[PDB]
């Protein structure tokens, strides 16, 4: 509308966008030391061996 | 190791004076920092943050 | 729940110019009570609040603030959909 509500109203979606792009874009560099901890684990054999 | 520590002196603080009172007497709902939240929701109306 | 807030009505929206009997009709208002000369409810004051706004914050963590990333050799392909079998040789 031309209302405040709805200049309120956007604030509450594109920040919803802001606090969720983060969490995926946060997600990728998890997956780095995730994957490389599977590949090393994958790698290396216990001590006493 | 030490035996003294800088511990803050003033106590409070809260104050309802001011628009805070209004709606207090008027709504019956008070927001305990409405003095300055519907400040910055009107800079967030505006430009990226 | 209280009735007609008695703060709004100490300021005046807009002066009445008739005085009639007022319990004749009832039925046209919503709440209404009858104030014998001050009343006891008169003076109540009740409100509610909210106290704080606390949120997380995601701790944004590049790979390189990790020093795992020693242990990787980190480089980017701009496509690596496109290739099929990649492979280094090996020689000692």
């Amino acid at each position: 509308d031309g209302t405040g509500i709805s200049a309120h109203r956007q604030l509450r979606a594109i920040q919803q966008l802001a606090r969720n792009v983060q969490a995926v874009l946060g997600a990728f560099e998890r997956g780095t030391a995730d994957q490389m901890l599977h590949v090393l684990l994958e790698k290396a054999p216990p001590l006493a061996l | 190791e030490d035996t003294e520590a800088d511990v803050p002196v003033t106590y409070g603080e809260m104050v309802l004076n001011g628009a805070n009172l209004v709606t207090a007497l008027v709504m019956g709902k008070a927001v305990r920092s409405l003095d300055d939240v519907g400040r910055h929701l009107l800079e967030m109306q505006e430009e990226q943050l | 729940p209280p009735g007609y807030r008695y703060a709004a009505a100490m300021v005046p929206t807009g002066s009445l110019l008739s005085t009639i009997e007022v319990a004749s009709h009832r039925r046209l208002f919503d709440f209404f009570s009858r104030v014998r000369s001050d009343a006891n409810s008169l003076y109540d004051v009740e409100f509610d609040a909210l106290l704080g706004s606390y949120c997380n914050t995601l701790s944004l963590v590049r790979f390189l603030e990790l020093g795992l990333s020693v242990a990787c050799v980190c480089t980017k392909f701009p496509e690596l959909a496109y290739m099929n079998e990649g492979r280094v040789q090996f020689e000692v």
